[PDB]
């Protein structure tokens, strides 16, 4: 609740609504009695629901907010390369194929000491903590004036399968970023509220 | 058993009671023990200097003259005291390794500025049949360090390795424009599997000088204490790019260095990195130097002077991601080498 002072850094501010400071905004803080209340979680990504997000699994009155809020391209697609990666032997990660024009995963076969065909992609461990962020597609931004946060992060290496190398989806422990808490503190679930009072 | 120590230069020894290292007070030393110290850790015609220090090394037990007797070996003359009746205790030079010309924007792996000339004055290259293959660095006029993977077979002996020193250009190292060859010792355990031990020290037989362009490197001390992400000054004319021939000129900007849990994790590599391989450069995308030169060295600068920690070796593909350099580990054995350049006289 505290990252919501007029100005301030923190989560909410940074990655899900960044209250301007500069227009005659008036804030409000008021409550709610939770007779008849049902919290909507829903998510506001495209590329996401493009990989099969589904839904959240929160109770009944928990607030999914969030923390890092990464933005890729159009023609991203977080499956690795079907037909290189049958060569790799070590480190070789799940694939299928892509939709048509989402260009794929960059994987390599290079070399090591002795083993010739050892795969090594891009976005490892997880965009959170990589290692060379000036190579995974999902590059980290931070949201702005009355945007939404553009998407979870996936982590690269759940999604897909071995046999059936179908359309590219993901798998529904892959989404990071998200936390939630609930709102009910006096047998009320508080609620912030915004007002812009322009021209 | 004597060995040098930290940034001051500490004389250690080793007692086999205590079986530990200790440190000698400046109780009536002389440079007729002193000059005559060199040459029991590889330095014969050789000696800098020699002052008393403040004692901040961290041992109990010291070590003081048995002058009370008559004419024995300074290696008998050495009991155990609890005090330090003056204070000072060794500090020592072997040689007139360490300074350059401090100058500014030396920087040529790739988007930068040449190396300036006497800023890197320890900087060799090393040839066979007037072609330029691999570097290295001088600790004494007789004695220099290079990989051991130049000198692998079937080129395994020495009569074939010619040093030329000095010029930054590719050309100007003429027959004569150089000394060469004497004797090729190498760490004996290189592998194919590992490249564990990549090391091995060359020997000259003619002495070159410290005139301008030739200076000896520092070679470090057993244990002082580097700071795990220091920075990191390598040098060489390497091909900046991968499947190229050379660069022209010398080139010698900066490195960081990598811990081993980073290399050695499952990612960048995994499992590979012994204790004898040091990790290097910076785990990134394509911001790395690449340079290669498979002994061009890795020169730090702690305290306020030029030290040298790795000297190079293999790699993977040329600075690029998630693959690092990695070095070999020159702080590991500097006593083997010192058990390796005692007797050659
Ligand atoms: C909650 O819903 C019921 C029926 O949907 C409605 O009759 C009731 O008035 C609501 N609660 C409040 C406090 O209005
Ligand atoms: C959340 O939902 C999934 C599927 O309904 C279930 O597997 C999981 O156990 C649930 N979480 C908890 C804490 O029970």
């Amino acid at each position: 609740r505290d990252d919501l002072q007029l100005g301030s850094s923190g989560f909410l501010q940074s990655s899900n609504y960044k209250i301007d400071i500069s227009s005659s905004s008036c804030q409000l803080y008021y409550s709610l009695p939770l007779v008849n209340v049902t919290i909507n979680n829903f998510n506001p990504s495209s590329w996401n629901r493009r990989y099969g997000f589904g839904s959240f699994n929160v109770s009944s009155y928990d607030v999914v907010y969030s923390d890092h809020c990464f933005s890729v391209n159009s023609d991203f697609c977080p499956c690795a390369d079907p037909s290189v990666v049958n060569s790799c032997v070590k480190s070789k990660p799940l694939s299928a194929i892509c939709p048509a024009g989402t260009k794929y995963r960059h994987c390599d076969l290079d070399t090591t000491l002795y083993v010739n065909n050892w795969c090594r992609c891009s976005c490892l461990p997880d965009p959170i903590s990589t290692y060379s962020p000036n190579t995974c597609p999902q590059k980290k931004v931070v949201v702005g004036i009355g945007e939404h946060c553009p998407g979870l992060g996936i982590n690269e290496e759940k999604c897909g399968t071995q046999l059936n190398h179908s359309s590219c989806s993901c798998s529904p422990d892959a989404f990071l970023g998200w936390s939630f808490d609930s709102c009910i503190s006096n047998n009320r679930c508080n609620i912030f509220s915004n007002f812009i009072f322009n021209g | 058993c004597v060995r040098l120590y930290g940034p001051n230069f500490i004389l250690q020894v080793y007692s086999s009671q205590r079986k530990s290292w200790h440190p000698v007070c400046q109780d009536d030393w002389n440079e007729n023990y002193g000059r005559a110290a060199c040459r029991d850790m590889g330095y014969k015609n050789n000696f800098y200097s020699s002052q008393g220090i403040v004692d901040d090394s961290g041992s109990t037990s010291f070590m003081k003259l048995n002058t009370s007797a008559g004419n024995v070996d300074i290696y008998k003359k050495l009991y155990h005291s609890d005090a330090c009746s003056s204070k000072a205790v060794v500090s020592l030079r072997c040689i007139a390794c360490g300074v350059n010309l401090n100058s500014s924007r030396q920087s040529q792996i790739v988007g930068g500025e040449s190396a300036l000339p006497g800023a890197w004055p320890w900087q060799v290259s090393l040839h066979v049949q007037n072609v330029h293959v691999c570097g290295g660095s001088i600790i004494t006029p007789e004695w220099i360090v290079t990989a051991a993977h130049c000198v692998e077979k079937p080129l395994n002996n020495p009569w074939h390795w010619t040093a030329f020193a000095g010029i930054l250009r590719q050309s100007f190292m003429f027959y004569g424009a150089g000394y060469q060859v004497e004797k090729v010792i190498s760490h004996p355990n290189y592998d194919s599997k590992t490249k564990n031990n990549d090391i091995a020290l060359m020997k000259l037989q003619k002495p070159l000088t410290f005139n301008d362009l030739v200076k000896p490197v520092c070679l470090p001390n057993p244990g002082m204490m580097l700071q795990p992400e220091q920075l990191c000054w390598i040098s060489g004319w390497g091909a900046t790019e991968e499947k190229g021939k050379t660069s022209e000129v010398l080139n010698a900007a900066k490195v960081l260095l990598i811990e081993t849990q980073r290399c050695n994790s499952r990612y960048v590599y995994d499992n590979l990195i012994t204790p004898a391989m040091i990790c290097a450069g910076f785990l990134q995308g394509n911001v790395d130097s690449c340079q290669g030169d498979s002994g061009g060295p890795l020169v730090t600068s702690k305290n306020n002077i030029w030290w040298l920690i790795g000297d190079t070796s293999w790699g993977s593909g040329c600075a690029k991601a998630y693959r690092p350099g990695v070095y070999g580990n020159v702080m590991v054995f500097t006593d083997w080498i010192y058990r390796q350049m005692r007797a050659d006289g």
